[PDB]
């Protein structure tokens, strides 16, 4: 009756995208990142490998409300170091542990007999 | 009112093993689900609860 | 060979013991999710009722084989009917199946195993009433009389277990992590003894037990994690770990890719 | 090829029209149901 379609948590809708940036006024070399259809799946994994880069000085992130499928990343980092690469690293980082952990798993299957 | 496709629960099938289920009662005398392969109470209830209408039902004319 | 590793236990067809270690949880559990919900699968999504004497209603029979089983290995090498440049669908994005019940023999049951696959395969695995049962006709559909009929028509379509429960290949999946409350991530409950009146697990065998004489370790992190990937069918209890590794892998790459589309700007 | 009516028991097509009485070809139980649609019904798998 007044419950969406179910294929709008993951759909980007007319002129979306994904990401959008915003800067933060409320202490400097700040920004929040808008992430449309998404959630901790995501989130909570981008959040974490940054606080990784000890170059990273500050990141959380969050789910303004259940019904809608976004979220948002606020991240700071040091002086003169843009944290839209400290995402793109951190992010790069976590594609790799993945492509190691789905090559460890294929080859440890094959040695596999039942 | 028919065997449920699938534990609501959890998700793994269980469509089939309506008829083995019921089978393994009648006649080898017997834990069923266990064999049936139906471990976790989530999928167990699934079974062991169903009251299977349909036959009733079946039992009308046209 | 390099970063995170895996240490399979007793593996079958229909599950997946493992030790995933050397990864930080909060992504052991990212893929925990992702499996449960995100990997593309096939399941009939319209149905096209003819005619129907069963005591069952329509929407009922719908919604039964919108659950049952379908093929699904190559399912990535079909297109969501949203992308694919046909009004409503075709071979190239959709499988159909045909199903008729006459009632003759004096109960006569419907199985997922009889079902057809009318429309082109184009020679690839996929639309196929996945059949684990004993016999050879997994998933009782429904049972019918004397002379009642039963004529459908099912189009199964991409999707994922957001879209619905219906494609998800997980169901159900184990999770736990330092069996021994080293890291003290939970306070016991307990009338007087926490560790007699709170069950073992069968994975405090892998690691080591506490040791009295210790003082609590605090710099230690949630690494290493025992799980298990139980499957419906569809995929492979193999893949079902894979292609979920990977999704979960290209969507990490969009967010570095539509990054990209809003530099040159 | 065509139907109109049925019988709640002898489910026997009928077919009618006013004034033609309100039977069946035996039965005199006088109910009749209006038999299903030609035009196919569409459903979705959820
Ligand atoms: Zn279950
Ligand atoms: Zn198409
Ligand atoms: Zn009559």
């Amino acid at each position: 009756m007044n419950a969406p379609d179910r294929f709008e948590l993951f759909i980007l809708p007319d002129d979306v995208p994904k990401l959008k940036i915003t800067p933060d006024s409320r202490v400097p070399n700040c920004i929040i990142i808008k992430f449309e259809r998404e959630d901790h799946t995501l989130a909570n994994l981008l959040r974490e490998e940054l606080a990784l880069y000890p170059d990273v000085t500050f990141v959380a992130y969050k789910v303004e409300h259940p019904l809608f499928a976004n979220f948002v990343m606020r991240l700071q980092t040091e002086e003169g170091t843009r944290p839209k690469q400290a995402l793109e690293r951190a992010c790069a980082s976590i594609i790799n542990k993945l492509k190691t952990l789905d090559h460890k798993f294929n080859e440890e299957w094959n040695i596999k007999n039942f | 009112m028919i065997i449920p496709v699938r534990c609501f629960s959890c998700g793994k099938v269980v469509g089939d093993k309506w008829d083995a289920y019921l089978r393994l009662l009648e006649e080898g005398k017997q834990d069923a689900l266990d064999e049936l392969k139906l471990k976790r109470y989530c999928c167990r209830r699934m079974v062991l609860t169903h009251v299977d209408l349909i036959e009733k039902f079946l039992r009308y004319n046209p | 060979s390099k970063e995170p590793k895996v240490n399979i236990i007793n593996a079958q067809d229909d599950e997946v013991e493992l030790m995933l270690s050397d990864v930080n949880l909060s992504l052991a559990n990212s893929l925990r999710r992702t499996m449960l919900a995100e990997v593309p699968t096939l399941a009939i999504d319209l149905v096209e009722i003819k005619m129907n004497t069963s005591v069952l209603a329509d929407e009922f029979i719908s919604h039964r084989l919108g659950l049952i089983p379908l093929v699904s290995e190559d399912v990535e090498e079909m297109k969501y009917s949203r992308d694919c440049t046909c009004e409503d669908y075709c071979d190239e994005c959709s499988v159909v199946l045909e199903l008729s019940a006459r009632h003759e023999g004096e109960t006569t049951d419907v199985y997922s195993s009889s079902l057809i696959k009318v429309s082109g395969p184009g020679n690839l695995n996929v639309g196929e009433p996945v059949r684990r049962d004993d016999y050879d006709q997994g998933i009782l559909l429904c049972k019918l009389r004397n002379h009642q009929e039963l004529n459908i028509r099912c189009i199964a379509k991409k999707g994922i277990a957001k879209e619905h429960a219906k494609w998800s290949p997980c169901s159900a999946i184990a999770f736990e992590y330092d069996p021994h409350n080293k890291l003290k991530h939970t306070d016991f409950w307990f009338e007087v003894d926490a560790k007699k009146e709170w069950p073992d697990s069968k994975y405090a065998t892998w690691e080591e037990p506490p040791k009295p004489g210790e003082v609590f370790d605090y710099k230690a992190k949630p690494n290493r994690f025992y799980m298990t990937v139980e499957t419906t069918g569809s995929l492979k209890a193999n893949q079902v770990f894979s292609r979920g590794i990977k999704t979960l892998q290209e969507k990490l790459a969009n967010v570095l890719f539509e990054l990209e589309n809003s530099r040159p700007a | 090829y065509g139907v109109k009516y049925t019988c709640g028991a002898c489910a026997h097509n009928f077919s009618l029209n006013k004034s033609d009485p309100v039977r069946c070809k035996e039965c005199g139980h006088r109910v009749i149901y209006k038999a299903r649609t030609k035009r196919m019904s569409k459903f979705l798998t959820t």
